[PDB]
């Protein structure tokens, strides 16, 4: 079956990324992701890297806020 | 008010969208969405290469 | 304003928060010397920390946090470990001797002794939550200070703050593979506090997890490391909405509500579902209906009971990450069709939805992959009355020769307590088939 | 001159509302901001409805934004344009429901109420002739139903010859997300009937089955179900700030539609709605607009009108469009089709011209329509009540806040009087 | 005594209106100063 069945000469070898990708701090595109200010449930954007952190500046009242 | 009763009013009209980039297509009048997605397929691409790379 | 305090009591509640705290700095910005770094030129935005941690003038963050223990060497590891700067020096309790696996040492006679001094730093952490949601606590039903000295902890805690939420993660002994021979002694004998003053309660068993990392994951011989990393990604998940934006935001107080019918009935089944390795995320994929359907797996339960011999009662989805509104609701249709699943018959609606924004985090040493969604879901089942009848066995086996019991009825423990609460177990295992058999 | 005060309360009431105002300022050119920058004179001649006056030439609703978590405030005033309103309409408590009835209506909502009251009455006596109010909630939550239904008892005590309105949006039956929700919805429908002058009943599961079937989208969202929302929110109230041929204000709808004090539930429905690709394939004719409010398949409740007889019906016609094509296409619908109509009410039909359309578009319309085929929308809430209240199943998270379980047993009753008041005029 | 008033009632002011280091603070720069002088000790 190894002698029989065996494939050579192919295009090898993985697609190029034409990017560079770390999987250790890159986040997956979504739907979501990418219309990320025109969402319903989006809070106000003030971090980079991830846009769904929780910002509630607005909504902490006056007597217990920074 | 000829224009109601033209006897050709039904040639001589536009649709209301004719192309995805038209002016005349707001939030009021309700032939425009915000949830079509016309960028749903690059974003799943790249979500892939994304996932990939991972 | 969204603050819960952590308490950890044991050597099991010590070294998960180990791990679920190094998860806490990972997930917002926080190191181990306790300096947030982007804290300069963006300030302010980011609220999120504010449930778990407490900001000084520094731009250092405290955690709000009590780890206990009644031996000295398991916190002297965390006291000069890596994230030694990051708690206070005060909210590391510890005592000389432990309680031995031993019900009553850690209750009537050990314990006593350091219960006056951890109910004072709860004060002070909780004299600077302008709103409190409730306390976590973690611990272990089988040794001496999880056991002994938690249902002295709770006890107090009933009537030091009243109708707080006190929330539970224990960890029930295995009904196969335990690790002593006094566990039912103790196990049985705290089943009359986790019933009282607990207002949730959630018992994974570590054979379990055990099954679940061997095969969903590719780690055979594992170590607690892996079990503490996954009991840490349960816990983020429940209170992910409490930090993050939501399109659905569901609270501790919110699905208390609409997952207990009644107050002798709170004992939930966490099932967290995209448990996959990093080689077999490159070939699966990890779409909405493809989760949410892994949670009902009987071989997927983070407990040793199976929902298939039991009805029901209610249900509590947790989503999270790349998810649509419309595909929540279309895949949890799918499972009510099937008749492998079925709810009870007083319970007609059925479920609770929480769609969070933010994609879980990914621990650097870690060995879950980095995905773009999950499911958390917390059910509620005749079932699990399956559980405590694997372990009223091994009561009443080692009980009907009296072996062990002088080694209790000499620390100022009454005999009466084994008779008891044994018997206070005959009545929530038989309130359990009652509230789920069908209508007249 | 003929003023409405926006009330609007809950997650749900507060993201219905605020896709309204972006329908709303931009039919009359607003802003972001506030700033009236528009071309014609009639966009700025009968403002006063629902806009007040800043300094400056700025104009800000009159709107009432009601919630018990502070979480939906931010999302409303970092928005599109939340810019607009007022910061001291903004009503929040600093702890919510949670999915409960009796914290809406006596433990939670009661100490939040006292404090939108004096909100309401002054912008109420604000008003040089106040023609009534609106609300906009759902029977399924926490603060939309229970408190919700506490305001208003308060203003029909208070108010009672102004009119009343709500905006309803009733729990779906069949895509549902919370299983404590029958016991909101049974408990908050004795409250309808005897403290509103009309009331709307709007599904979730007839919002998707519009943008499924009807408008072939992709991937909706709540964005494009509060967009359809305000589209028949708008059409209800379009003759009292534009001229038309034939007017009809929000009363003259109310006059012509209601025989008998107890029977407010209608069926909002707006014809032209198209998809995307078959926009250039449809002209906009009279009868393409009869054809589409009348569609049983169009309709914002999901129940069908085919199962019982219209009492009444009503019709809004918007655009420049010709007084005898209006007319005798509603004598056609009603002859056609003769076993849908009740026989002792001769004339089922009210017809009103405005003159003024949606922005960019030629012609419109809009219905409203009663129905006996809205008795089957609540004995599928009284069959999923009493099949989980005979078992006291969610009871002690109720009863413990200072209920009874005999306030049920009447709200049993109270509300099963509606489905066999309506039932007689079927026979 | 008037100006060494006023220059203090003004250097009051702008270390009081900074509200967050009003409430919350310290002297990092003075405590390293003090622990480094106990290790000596």
């Amino acid at each position: 079956t190894h002698h029989d069945y065996r494939v050579e000469l192919v295009r090898a070898a993985p697609p190029a990324s034409t990017k560079p990708h770390d999987y250790r701090q890159e986040q997956p595109e979504t739907f979501w992701i990418q219309r990320a200010a025109r969402l319903p449930g989006v809070s106000d954007i003030r971090t980079l890297d991830t846009p769904f952190r929780k910002n509630c500046s607005f909504s902490t009242p006056v007597p217990l806020s920074l | 008010e000829f224009d109601l009763s033209d006897p050709l009013a039904l040639q001589k009209e536009l649709p209301a969208r004719i192309s995805d980039n038209d002016m005349r297509n707001t939030i009021s009048g309700m032939q425009k969405f915000m949830g079509e997605d016309l960028n749903f397929q690059e974003r799943r691409r790249f979500q892939k290469e994304q996932s990939r790379e991972w | 304003m969204r603050e819960c305090i952590s308490i950890h009591v044991g050597q099991a509640g010590v070294q998960i928060g180990n791990a679920c705290w190094e998860l806490y700095c990972l997930e917002h910005g926080i190191q181990p010397d306790g300096q947030m770094p982007s804290d300069k030129t963006i300030g302010g935005g980011d609220d999120s920390f504010n449930t778990f941690f407490s900001e000084t003038g520094a731009g250092k963050h405290v955690p709000r946090a009590v780890f206990v223990d009644l031996e000295p060497t398991v916190i002297d590891e965390v006291r000069t470990g890596t994230y030694r700067q990051l708690f206070h020096p005060e909210q590391l309790i510890t005592g000389k001797e432990d309680a031995a696996n031993n019900y009553a040492r850690g209750h009537y006679t050990i314990g006593k002794e350091i219960i006056d001094l951890v109910l004072d730093r709860i004060r002070k952490l909780a004299d600077q939550c302008t709103g409190l949601q409730g306390f976590l606590v973690f611990h272990s039903f089988g040794g001496g200070t999880g056991s002994g000295f938690t249902s002295l902890l709770m006890e107090r805690l009933s009537v030091d703050y009243g109708k707080k939420s006190k929330l539970e993660f224990s960890i029930y002994p295995a009904p196969q593979v335990s690790t002593a021979v006094v566990e039912p002694y103790n196990s049985i004998l705290t089943t009359h506090t986790t019933l009282e003053h607990s207002d949730c309660a959630f018992m994974v068993d570590n054979e379990a997890i055990y099954d679940i990392c061997r095969r969903n994951l590719d780690i055979e011989r594992p170590t607690y490391t892996n079990l503490n990393r996954l009991i840490g990604q349960i816990v983020s998940s429940i209170t992910a909405s409490l930090r993050f934006d939501g399109a659905l935001n569901v609270d501790l107080t919110e699905f208390q509500t609409n997952l207990v019918p009644y107050p002798r009935i709170h004992f939930p089944l966490a099932t967290y579902a995209p448990v996959i390795s990093a080689e077999k995320a490159y070939h699966e994929q990890l779409s909405v209906a493809e989760i949410t359907n892994a949670c009902f797996e009987p071989a997927n339960q983070m407990v040793k009971c199976d929902p298939r011999h039991g009805k029901y009662m209610a249900c509590c989805l947790l989503y999270r990450g790349d998810v649509v509104p419309k595909d929540v609701n279309a895949a949890i249709a799918t499972i009510k069709t099937k008749r492998t699943i079925q709810f009870v018959d007083w319970c007609p609606t059925g479920f609770k939805v929480g769609i969070n924004y933010q994609p879980p985090t990914v621990v650097p040493g870690g060995d879950l992959a980095k995905v773009q969604r999950a499911v958390c879901m917390l059910s509620n089942t005749t079932a699990i009355a399956e559980a405590w009848a694997r372990l009223d066995h091994k009561f009443d086996l080692m009980y009907a020769k009296r072996a062990f019991v002088h080694w209790y009825v000499g620390e100022g423990m009454e005999e009466g307590e084994f008779s008891e609460a044994r018997e206070d177990m005959a009545a929530l295992e038989k309130d359990y088939e009652e509230v789920g058999v069908d209508s007249v | 001159m003929r003023e409405i005060v926006h009330l609007q309360a809950g997650q749900c009431g507060n993201q219905i509302g605020a896709k309204f105002w972006e329908v709303i300022s931009d039919e009359h050119g607003i802003d972001p901001t506030g700033t009236y920058h528009g071309d014609s004179d009639l966009q700025l001649e009968r403002i006063n409805v629902y806009y007040n006056e800043a300094t400056g030439g700025k104009y800000v609703p009159r709107a009432v934004l009601v919630d018990l978590e502070p979480g939906t405030m931010d999302s409303v005033r970092s928005g599109p344009f939340g810019q607009i309103f007022r910061p001291d309409n903004f009503v929040f408590g600093q702890s919510g429901a949670g999915n409960n009835w009796a914290k809406g209506h006596y433990t939670e909502g009661a100490e939040l109420v006292d404090s939108v009251l004096d909100v309401v009455r002054k912008e109420a006596e604000s008003c040089d002739c106040l023609q009534g109010f609106q609300l906009t909630h759902s029977l399924g939550g926490g603060t939309g139903s229970g408190m919700g239904t506490l305001l208003i008892s308060k203003i029909r005590e208070e108010y009672p010859d102004r009119i009343m309105n709500t905006f309803s949006v009733v729990p779906s039956p069949k895509v549902s997300d919370t299983v404590v929700e029958p016991y909101n919805a049974t408990l908050s429908v004795h409250q309808l009937v005897e403290n509103t002058d009309e009331t709307y009943c709007i599904d979730n599961e007839a919002l998707y089955d519009i943008c499924f079937r009807t408008l072939k989208l992709t991937t909706p969202t709540y964005g494009d179900l509060n967009h359809l929302v305000s589209a028949t929110m708008s059409g209800v109230t379009t003759c009292l700030r534009f001229p038309g041929q034939l007017n009809a204000d929000l009363r003259k709808l109310a006059v012509n539609m209601v025989p008998f004090p107890r029977l407010h539930f209608f069926m909002p429905g707006f014809a032209p709605l198209t998809s995307r690709g078959s926009q250039q394939y449809r002209a906009l004719t009279v009868p393409e607009l009869t054809q589409q409010m009348f569609d049983a398949k169009n309709m914002m409740a999901a129940c069908d009108p085919r199962h019982g007889r219209y009492l009444t019906v009503a019709a809004v016609f918007r655009g420049r469009m010709s007084m005898k094509e209006v007319d005798e296409q509603m004598l056609n619908v009603q002859n056609k089709n003769s076993s849908y109509f009740v026989e002792w009410i001769p004339n089922n039909v009210k017809t009103a011209v405005c003159d003024i359309p949606p922005r960019g578009l030629k012609m419109s319309a809009t219905f409203i329509g009663n129905s006996t085929a809205i008795q089957e929308l609540f004995k599928r809430i009284s069959e999923q009540f009493t099949a989980m209240f005979r078992r006291k199943a969610f009871l002690h998270w109720y009863t413990g806040e200072g209920m009874d379980e005999m306030e049920f047993t009447e709200a049993e009753s109270n509300m099963n009087d509606l489905v066999s008041e309506y039932q007689q005029y079927q026979d | 005594n008037l100006a060494k008033k006023r220059y203090i009632d003004l250097c009051r002011q702008g270390r009081i209106f900074d509200a967050r280091n009003r409430i919350i603070g310290g002297d990092t720069q003075a405590w390293d100063f003090q622990v480094r002088d106990q290790k000596i000790k």
